[PDB]
């Protein structure tokens, strides 16, 4: 039971992708769901160490590159990266509700070589910023 | 007369093209040079006890490798090619590569669409500098496109 | 049953296996440092 | 009786059999009936061989060997004569059709005629006698067919110049081999026999229909049976020349096909526009026309019912008639898979699939141009798709369609296509079509590139066979050179044909860059002809290509099939890359792909289970663990997906076959659905995916199968049938057979499992670690499925990494541009041809050996679909359905994705063959196999009786397996290893029992005395078989354990290990030592080089390789240089008087030529009715081949030595492959032993495991000082003997030279300098250097034998040291050790700071000054300047050394000397001067500019010849800068150690050495006559007359690659590290 209520920093694991997959299985099984329909949803809280529901994980060492998150909105920032204190990963069953022409798929590279892909978060843009301009910027995730 | 070196009947094409070009004057160029250092040193020591018609010119292509015979490098004229330093740089190879001629067409909307083009070009060719922000990986962008 | 448990141990067992080849290994090169051990094939590759 | 009747049936059927002969053109009469021939006698040879297992045999044996000598000259006889035959039918042709060969090749028609009478002549000769007794007892008649079948050849090979002007007739047969070639041009009257080839120049054109006569062409037909019939038949009696109506075939193909797509378009356009299809209209329609016609029509149809309705809408604001044609699709669809729901004929179930896939791609579209509200034709969302166009008012018909796709217009080339696997047409497979149509637009190249198994060349065929193209794909390798290329895209140009050339990256990156130049100039070529001011009434478009004009075709294209970053390939240039248009097809639609196949397959869920099965890969790919063989890509994902269909069309014949059995009930609807697609998926994905799971693995496949196939079981069915069979198979072979969880359980779900692959994949592959199982799992499986289903089972087992890739694939000639078959090509082209009905027997090609992707990826289109060989010179060879291509290796660490995802993987864990099942293997061999050929057999039944107990699980010998595996070895250790080594020492005691009952015939063993000697052994063979290949201390370590563990009774010595006692033949322990006698060697034998002091290490070592020789089991002896290896095996070999030993050196550059110049010298082939055998010249030895330096041949870049491989299979398989002939040869009579230094060790490379598998190792370490002083004392006593005054010196003599020993071996080692090995070598040598000196003197103080004792230390110890301190410390130590040993001695007389010793100014070898030498050398080199060298030399102390230096080893048997140090420091000089002082011819090579390996060999021969038949002795003086190439020191590494060169001297040097040796040996008044003889005299003469002088600079380096290019260099030649001036 600890080993679900524990925060994993995917940058240290051996195989990050398996953890991933492996949370998966968890809450189809744990919700009697199919594996197929389980989709991912992100959410980026500042208290590190906050309580995870059912079928929320928290991934830690999560390094944005070019924006900020702020209640789980992404701004573009002039710095080169920005620490993610606790990435809360949740999966949810699909609702196919389109987007909501706010939203980027960012890409989480392993590293800074931006190499190997493990997966993509959808985050929600704040204020007037341009999807394209994320686009543009080479704005992802680093793991490490 | 183009010859691409890299086979052995490539050599006797190389040296039947140079012979006949120092008395005709016309031109010579083989390509890939690189991939053989060992008859580029026949090839420098042939053109240094050489007399060839005025407008005779020989071309060598090679990819910068560091196995180039150094005699050769001395003997012959270095020109580097390279990405453009920059997009003022990009775009004034770009325009004069093209002929004016096809730049200016029956369609006088023809000119914006190159310039368009040009500058599109000049953009993604100056993000390959930054190999993990302008792309993913280092891109071969180059002319041919 | 638990597949974090299975995940979670596979980790282990590479990172157990890799640390005790890698101390082994560093062990190794202080012998041979130490001039207590005679060098070998791959100890010349590994502290070359 | 009835050994009466079968001789009475075989001799009343060979009295009256005839051989059956037919008219063949009024010429002659052929022979015809060759299967029933040749089965007569296979099944009488059997018959006769059944003969022989009876008893009463012995009373009928002579006649039944005449029958049987007869049926193998029977079989000899035609089995010749069916090849002579068949090449005289097509090469009668070829000089008879045509009158115009006489002139182009007058003498080969010559030769022709001359061979065809003498052909015809003994036509009648059969004709008279068609008796085949008669014909077998022509005088001659089998050595006649030799020649005629070797003549016969020679015209074929002398016609290539021929049928390249041959190939220019019809450019198809370009692709066409010459032999294939010579048979449709020779058998052009005889049609019939050229429907074999026309699969190789048609895209799908497989035969030709012909009239009863066989003269007209009526139509074509293809492989699956599909029929298209000629609108006008072509005739073959007004066009009697072969290519003149081939080509009117072909074009009559493409009006046939542009005809019947006019009638279907007609046709389908009711279907098209029409709310309601009635499915039987629809039906006849699909089964009327073609399959490329039926699905073309279908896109004709909805391009103009498209581009009607956006006509339609091009007022803008009007409605939308786009539904209109989405209803018409959508209807049309329902139709099809209504009918694939029921049961169709194949041919019409394959349309159905083919229109359902297309369609579903058609309703895509609609729907896609309905969302994006597209009103205009012009739009480029329609532009963009593909469009089809038919214009009937064109009067070419050739020219009515017209395929559009953005801006590139194309023609439909209408070549017939037959039956294709259609491609899901995914957006990547959208984006593949767009881009490469842009490209053939451009008429620039496609380049799609990316992962495997995304999909890249089945696109580009997909594409090809839309445009009605021929594609042809060619495996490009680093043998696609300049010639190659340019001939194929010759063919390419004047077919009109695609090139689609995968691998493309696989040539040589100046092979890429020269390749350039010829696809520029094809397509400025093609540049041109777009042109429009060209006209086609004008001249033609031709292109320079090999400096000929060749016609461009306009419907040519060139495409190249990439990986970028996958090893084994090339990088392309820069100027080859603007050539193509490259597209990354890295990701594939592969949810798509598996939604419409299995919608077309039949599936009602198949969104569902797309949607499961899709992720469920994905998921299998990031949760399971990374192994080498693992591959859950889209080529995962096809077999899974074509293999659900295969098992739902199973499981709907099978419920159908119940009811109608249990009742009348067939409705196809019921039956749908009520059919379980959900368990059929997960038994498909089962049989492909679980076999090459390992272990920990299976567990989590099986846990996601649940989680995304919730509620649904697999059962595996049980193979029933086949189960019985391998149980019946496996208990013929000794092997252990199980069911579920019982002993072989999982052995035997190997072997089912393995059964499945073979069913689904024509590519297989076995891996796991040795000792897995995997051989034997194959072997049963081929045996049983032999007695299961009658098809009888043939495997071809191929080494590939134990030849070079050009003996197995083949090679093209540089200059004549000639095919040579490689062992693969040789093979396949065999079954291909079914000469002898290869094609009705289930072939097995196995791959035995590593693979890596320089030989493996020469197979990548053999392993896909296209399943074809594609060879350099055009030549493509298709896969026949019977055979499989199956890889039995240990590890795929090198092996690219690009075939792993190519082949069905079954993983052998080391787990499947547990250790209890190899225990009752042997045990059951042992209780039924007896070891002499019974007495013997009761013996080892009595015996295996005895070892029953300790033969089980957790029983002695596992407890001892698991303990020993904890103890490091100097090798690693393997299961079979030990268990192997074990096995055969318990063969020896039952051979030892034996031996005891024969000599007590009167008294043989009892049961009491057999259980105390067999009980004793096992622990003795345990011991020696777990440890012999680790230290002493571990010997103890595990004898400890074992007496912890054991009851058998044990030496109950309080300290003495159980390792030093053996057990005597009367069952009681006794020491080792007690058969370790103080010896008195001889004085003139005083450590000569045979001589052999017993210890306790040699006398146990002896005994344990006796055991393992008498087994004729490979062996390996392991150990620091100099320890006795060599020394132990010789002196174990003398107790085998039956056995020879030939030594061979092994070296980095050492390949498996090596071993076969030595078969070729001491072994001879012979022909024999098993095939060809390979034994010894002399009868009755056996062939021991030592090599000394296994572990040196330098291992390539993907992990393996060639030798090695070529030895392991040499030693597994009892023979290798003759790459002359591509023929198996078995070897009799030869036995392999090895010698290593640690693999550790600088410069030595551990051995495989699968080699170590059959080789047992032991471990030969350095004697102690205990040791060095019992077997040096005895040698310094029997030394001393000569000067009775020093015999009282003899123990601190002994004592002195052990403990310098001893003192320099640990200051010096190989960490400081790579030639710092001090051995018992040098121990001997110090006795020999003081023996040497006492023997001329008559008497001498204790003094002089100190300075003697001195002199050598210095020479020995001294003579290769580097370093000033390193001499200056020996110089010290060497007057401590004699103080200390030697007290109140004069040290001065004895310590003298100069000494110096020579035999120049007297008799003897006595001390020396250094000024009266100085002046002796000065008179000399006086004298040595007017005669031999002219240049004056400066003298000081350190030449007057070195002089010394060379003269001693100079005056030495195979004295070689290896100099060093900087050049000019008179190091040659100094040679040529000593050796004109002790009569030595000096030779040195000529190198220059243009010396090479040849030119070496000739002078190595002169050298030779002069110092070994003409007894001339001579210095060869040798530089490091001679050496030019590396065979320079492979052949004088051979020649330093052995004193000869195996292939140096052949053919006719050979015959001249011989006449040149029997001279030499009357001049020396010697007896030798034999060849042998002769050869043994000249390496003896040439050891002790040749000494070799080797210089080189002193780098660090190069000296320590010296070490290992030239082993000998450092183990046969004295060092003397010369430097630089001091
Ligand atoms: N089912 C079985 N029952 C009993 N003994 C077996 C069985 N299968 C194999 N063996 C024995 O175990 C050993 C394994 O040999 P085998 O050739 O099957 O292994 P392998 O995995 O192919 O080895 P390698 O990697 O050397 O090719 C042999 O001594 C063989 O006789
Ligand atoms: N018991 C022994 N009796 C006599 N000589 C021995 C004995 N043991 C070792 N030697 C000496 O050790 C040397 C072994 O060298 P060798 O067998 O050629 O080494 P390798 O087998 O490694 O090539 C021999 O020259 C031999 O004189
Ligand atoms: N002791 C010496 N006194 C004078 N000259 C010497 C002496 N030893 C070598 N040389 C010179 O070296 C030259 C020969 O060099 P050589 O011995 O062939 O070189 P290496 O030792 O590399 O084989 C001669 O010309 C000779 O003059
Ligand atoms: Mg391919
Ligand atoms: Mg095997």
């Amino acid at each position: 039971k600890e080993l679900k209520n524990i925060h994993v920093c995917l940058g240290g694991l051996f195989v990050p992708e398996a953890y991933i997959t492996a949370t998966r299985q968890y809450v189809a099984q744990a919700n009697s769901w199919s594996l197929e329909e389980l989709c991912l949803e992100v959410n980026v809280t500042t208290s590190q160490g906050a309580t995870l529901d059912a079928c929320s994980f928290g991934v830690t060492g999560l390094k944005l590159q070019g924006a900020t998150c702020n209640n789980n909105k992404l701004s573009l920032s002039n710095a080169i990266s920005t620490a993610l204190p606790l990435t809360q990963l949740r999966w949810v069953k699909q609702t196919n509700t389109e987007k909501k022409a706010s939203v980027v798929t960012l890409p989480v590279y392993l590293n800074f070589t931006r190499a190997d892909l493990i997966f993509t978060v959808d985050f929600e843009i704040a204020t007037k910023e341009d999807p394209r301009s994320f686009y543009e910027r080479g704005v992802a995730v680093l793991c490490t | 007369t183009s010859i691409a070196i890299g086979s052995a009947e490539g050599f006797n094409q190389a040296d039947k093209a140079i012979n006949t070009a120092v008395k005709s004057g016309r031109w010579v160029m083989l390509k890939n040079v690189h991939l053989a250092p060992g008859w580029l040193m026949q090839l420098e020591k042939k053109l240094h006890s050489l007399q060839p018609h005025a407008c005779f010119r020989l071309f060598l292509t090679m990819e910068i490798n560091p196995k180039v015979p150094v005699n050769l490098l001395r003997a012959g004229r270095i020109f580097v090619f390279e990405p453009p330093p920059g997009v003022k740089a990009n775009m004034l190879r770009t325009f004069s590569s093209i002929p004016v001629s096809r730049i200016c067409k029956s369609p006088n909307e023809r000119a914006r669409l190159y310039f368009l083009l040009a500058w599109f070009h000049a953009i993604i060719q100056e993000r390959l500098r930054y190999a993990p922000l302008g792309w993913s990986k280092k891109y071969e962008f180059g002319e041919s496109d | 049953k638990d597949p974090l448990f299975r995940f979670f141990e596979r980790e282990v067992k590479m990172g157990a296996k890799l640390l005790q080849d890698v101390r082994q290994d560093l062990a190794d090169v202080v012998q041979v440092c130490e001039g207590k051990k005679k060098q070998t094939n791959y100890l010349r590759t590994l502290i070359n | 009786m009835a050994l009466e009747e079968f001789l009475k049936q075989i001799r009343e059927v060979w009295n009256t059999y005839e051989l059956d002969l037919v008219n063949y053109q009024n010429k002659c009469r052929l022979i015809r009936g060759w299967d029933d021939l040749f089965n007569k006698v296979k099944e009488h040879i059997n018959s006769v061989s059944a003969m022989k297992l009876s008893p009463y045999y012995k009373v009928f044996e002579e006649d039944a060997l005449s029958w049987e000598d007869k049926l193998n000259r029977i079989m000899a006889l035609f089995d010749v004569w069916i090849d002579v035959q068949r090449r005289w039918v097509y090469l009668e042709g070829i000089f008879t059709g045509s009158a115009d060969i006489k002139h182009l090749l007058p003498v080969e028609t010559q030769r022709f005629q001359s061979i065809s009478t003498e052909f015809l002549a003994l036509m009648k000769k059969v004709s008279k006698s068609p008796l085949v007794m008669d014909v077998l007892n022509i005088q001659g008649v089998q050595r006649s067919l030799e020649r005629l079948a070797d003549l016969l050849g020679k015209i074929q090979k002398a016609l290539g110049e021929y049928l390249e002007r041959e190939r220019s007739s019809f450019p198809r047969f370009y692709f066409v081999g010459d032999e294939d070639l010579l048979e449709i041009i020779g058998n052009s009257k005889n049609v019939a026999k050229l429907q074999k080839h026309f699969k190789k120049m048609f895209a799908g054109v497989s035969s030709i229909i012909l009239n009863e006569d066989n003269s007209v062409v009526l139509g074509i037909s293809s492989r699956e049976g599909e029929e298209v019939m000629f609108k006008t038949p072509v005739s073959i009696t007004e066009h009697p020349k072969i290519n003149e109506w081939l080509t009117l075939v072909e074009k009559e193909m493409r009006v046939t096909l542009a005809k019947l797509l006019a009638e279907s378009v007609t046709e389908v356009e009711i279907f098209g526009k029409a709310t309601s299809i009635d499915p039987n209209t629809y039906i006849t329609w699909i089964d009327k026309y073609q399959a490329q016609l039926v699905v073309l029509s279908a896109q004709i149809a909805w391009s103009e019912n498209v581009e009607t309705a956006l006509s339609s809408m091009g007022g803008g604001g009007d409605a939308a008639p786009l539904h209109s044609v989405l209803s018409n699709v959508e209807v049309t669809l329902n139709v099809l898979a209504d009918s694939v729901l029921m049961e169709q004929p194949p041919l019409r179930r394959r349309k159905l699939e083919h229109l359902i896939t297309e369609l579903v791609h058609q309703r895509d579209v609609t729907r896609s141009l309905i969302k994006s509200k597209i009103d205009n034709a012009k739009s480029f969302e329609w532009l963009s798709q593909m469009r089809f166009y038919f214009d009937p008012k064109q009067t070419d018909v050739l020219q009515q369609l017209s395929i559009q796709m953005a801006n590139a217009k194309f023609n439909y080339g209408f070549e017939y296509l037959g039956v294709q696997d259609k491609l899901v047409q995914t957006p990547l497979t959208d984006r593949c079509y767009l881009t490469m149509t842009q490209a053939l637009e451009a008429r620039l190249g496609g380049s799609p590139f990316g992962p495997a198994g995304t999909g890249k060349t089945e696109s580009v065929k997909a594409l090809g066979h839309q445009l009605g193209r021929f594609v042809l794909v060619f495996n490009c390798d680093e043998t696609f050179d300049f010639q190659a290329m340019g001939r194929i895209f010759v063919g390419l140009c004047q077919v009109g044909a695609w090139g689609c050339f995968d691998e493309f990256n696989r040539l040589e990156e100046r092979m890429l860059s020269a390749v350039s130049q010829q696809v520029q100039c094809i397509q400025e070529a093609l540049r041109e002809h777009s042109n429009p001011n060209y006209d086609k009434t004008s001249a033609p478009i031709t292109c320079e290509l090999l400096n000929k004009q060749v016609k461009v075709s306009p419907d040519m294209a060139i495409f190249i099939t990439m990986n970028p970053g996958y090893a084994g390939r090339s990088n392309l240039p820069d100027n080859l890359k603007k050539l193509f248009r490259s597209l990354a097809m890295t990701k594939p639609d592969r949810q798509l792909i598996a939604q419409v196949m299995l919608y077309s397959q039949g599936f009602r869920t198949a969104e569902v289970l797309a949607n499961k099965i899709v992720p469920f890969f994905k998921l299998c790919d990031e949760q399971l663990s990374s192994q080498s063989h693992y591959d859950f890509g889209l080529r995962a994902l096809k077999s899974v997906l074509v293999s659900a269909g295969n098992v739902k069309r199973e499981r709907i014949q099978k419920i159908k076959r119940e009811k109608e059995e249990r009742g009348e009930a067939v409705d196809e609807g019921e039956i749908a659905e009520n059919l379980p697609e959900q368990e059929i998926l997960i038994q498909s994905v089962c049989e492909t995916m679980v076999p090459k799971l390992v272990a920990e693995d299976i567990p989590l496949l099986f846990s996601l199968l649940s989680d995304v196939f919730p509620g649904v079981q697999y059962h595996r069915g049980e193979m029933t049938a086949l189960r019985e069979e391998l149980k019946k198979v496996c208990q013929e072979m000794y092997l252990t057979y199980g069911d579920g969880e019982e002993v072989g359980g999982m052995w035997v779900e190997k072997v089912l499992q393995l059964y499945q692959i073979t069913q689904i994949n024509h590519g297989l592959m076995m891996v796991g670690p040795s000792g897995s199982g995997k051989s034997m799992a194959w072997r049963v499986l081929l045996k049983a499925l032999e007695r299961l289903e009658g098809v009888e089972g043939v495997a071809h087992i191929i080494d590939p990494k134990a030849i070079s890739k050009d003996h197995l694939y083949g090679t093209l000639d540089p200059n004549t541009r000639e095919w040579t078959d490689g062992l693969f090509t040789h093979v396949l082209r065999k079954i291909i041809d079914s000469v002898r009905g290869e094609l009705q027997k289930r072939q097995w090609i196995v791959f035995d050996g590593d693979v890596d992707p320089e030989w493996v990826e020469n197979l990548n289109s053999v392993l896909d679909d296209n399943k074809l060989l594609t060879l350099p010179n055009g030549e493509r060879l298709s896969l026949p359905p019977n055979v499989r291509i199956m890889f039995e290796v240990q590890d795929l660490k090198y092996a690219t994705l690009a075939t792993v995802s190519r082949c069905g993987m079954v993983w052998f864990s080391e787990d499947v063959l547990s250790t209890d099942m190899i225990f009752n293997n042997f045990l059951a061999r042992l209780r039924s196999i007896p070891l002499d050929e019974s007495p013997m057999l009761q013996i080892q039944r009595d015996a295996a009786t005895i070892m029953q107990p300790y033969f089980t699980s957790n029983g002695l010998v596992t407890k001892a397996l698991e303990h020993a595996f904890q103890l490091e070895h100097i090798m690693d250790l393997t299961r079979l290893r030990c268990l192997g080594s074990l096995f055969s020492m318990l063969h020896q005691a039952c051979r030892n029992v034996a031996q005891y009952n024969a000599n007590h015939p009167d008294f043989p063993m009892q049961i009491e005395q057999l259980e105390r000697y067999i009980q004793r052994y096992l622990v003795y063979a345990i011991l020696w078989s777990l440890s012999g290949d680790s230290r002493l201390k571990m010997r103890a370590e595990l004898g400890e354990y074992i007496r912890r563990i054991t009851t058998v009774p044990l030496p109950t010595a309080p300290n003495i290990p159980i390792i030093d006692y053996e057990v005597s033949i009367s069952g009681e322990w006794s020491p080792w030592q007690a058969k370790v006698p103080q010896i008195e060697v001889e004085t003139h034998k005083v450590a000569a080089p045979d001589v052999v002091v017993p210890t306790l290490d040699t006398v146990r070592h002896e005994a344990l390789l006796y055991t393992w020789l008498a087994e004729h089991k490979p062996l390996v002896l392991c150990g620091p240089p100099g320890s006795g290896k060599t020394m132990t095996l010789f002196s174990a070999l003398r107790a085998l008087p039956d056995m020879e030993v030939v030594g061979l050196n092994f070296s980095s550059a050492t390949t498996p030529e090596l071993l076969l110049k030595t078969f070729d010298h001491y072994c001879e082939y012979r022909r024999t009715p098993n095939g060809v055998v390979l034994a010894p010249v002399q009868l009755g030895k056996w062939l021991v081949l030592f090599c000394d330096e296994i572990n040196l041949p330098d291992m390539d870049k993907y992990g393996t030595q060639r030798v090695i491989s070529f030895i392991r299979q040499m030693v597994e398989h009892g023979g290798f492959y003759r790459t002359s002939d591509q023929t198996w040869v078995k070897l009799e009579r030869i036995q392999f032993v090895g010698a290593c230094n640690p693999p550790t060790d600088p410069g030595r490379k551990p051995l495989s495991h699968r080699f170590l598998r059959h080789v047992p190792v032991v471990y030969v370490d350095y004697p102690g000082p205990a040791s060095l002083t019992q077997i040096y004392g005895t040698f310094n006593r029997a030394m001393l003997r000569l000067i009775p005054s020093l015999r009282t010196y003899a123990e601190p003599l002994t004592a002195a030279m052990v403990e310098f020993y001893t003192m320099s071996q640990e200051r010096f080692t190989q960490d400081t300098q790579p030639h710092y090995i001090y051995s018992p070598r040098e121990m001997t040598r110090w006795v020999r250097g003081i023996f040497e000196a006492l023997r001329p003197l008559e008497t001498l103080p204790v003094e002089g034998l100190i300075r003697i004792w001195a002199h050598e230390a210095l020479r020995l110890f001294q003579d290769r040291l580097v370093e000033d301190e390193e001499r200056r410390w020996t110089d010290e130590n060497i007057d401590t050790v004699a103080l200390k040993h030697f007290p109140n001695i004069d040290r001065e007389k004895a310590m003298s700071r100069p000494i110096l010793y020579s035999n120049w100014l007297s008799k003897d070898y006595i001390p020396v000054d250094q000024e009266e030498l100085r002046d002796y050398v000065k008179a000399r080199l006086k004298v040595f300047y007017e005669e031999e060298l002219d240049v004056p030399l400066v003298l000081f102390n350190e030449v007057l050394d070195h002089v010394l230096r060379i003269d001693r080893i100079f005056r030495q048997p195979q004295g070689h000397l290896l100099l060093i140090g900087v050049s000019g420091a008179g190091k040659t000089t100094l040679s040529r001067f000593v050796a004109w002082m002790n009569g030595l011819s000096v030779y040195q090579i000529k190198v220059h500019r243009k010396y090479t390996g040849e030119d070496f060999d000739e002078d190595l021969r002169t050298v030779l010849r002069r110092s070994g038949c003409k007894n001339e002795k001579i210095a060869f003086i040798m530089d490091e800068s001679n050496v030019l190439d590396s065979g320079f020191l492979e052949r004088m590494n051979t020649l330093l150690a052995n004193g000869e060169v195996p292939g140096l001297f052949e053919g006719d040097e050979y015959a001249t050495l011989m006449t040149q040796c029997k001279e030499g040996a009357q001049k020396e008044g010697l007896m030798l006559d034999s060849h042998e003889e002769l050869y043994k005299w000249f390496t003896s003469q040439v050891i002790r007359n040749l000494h070799v002088v080797f210089t080189m600079n002193p780098s660090s380096e190069g000296l320590k690659d010296r070490a290992a290019t030239s082993p000998a260099l450092f183990n046969r030649c004295v060092l003397n590290w010369f430097g630089d001036w001091s």
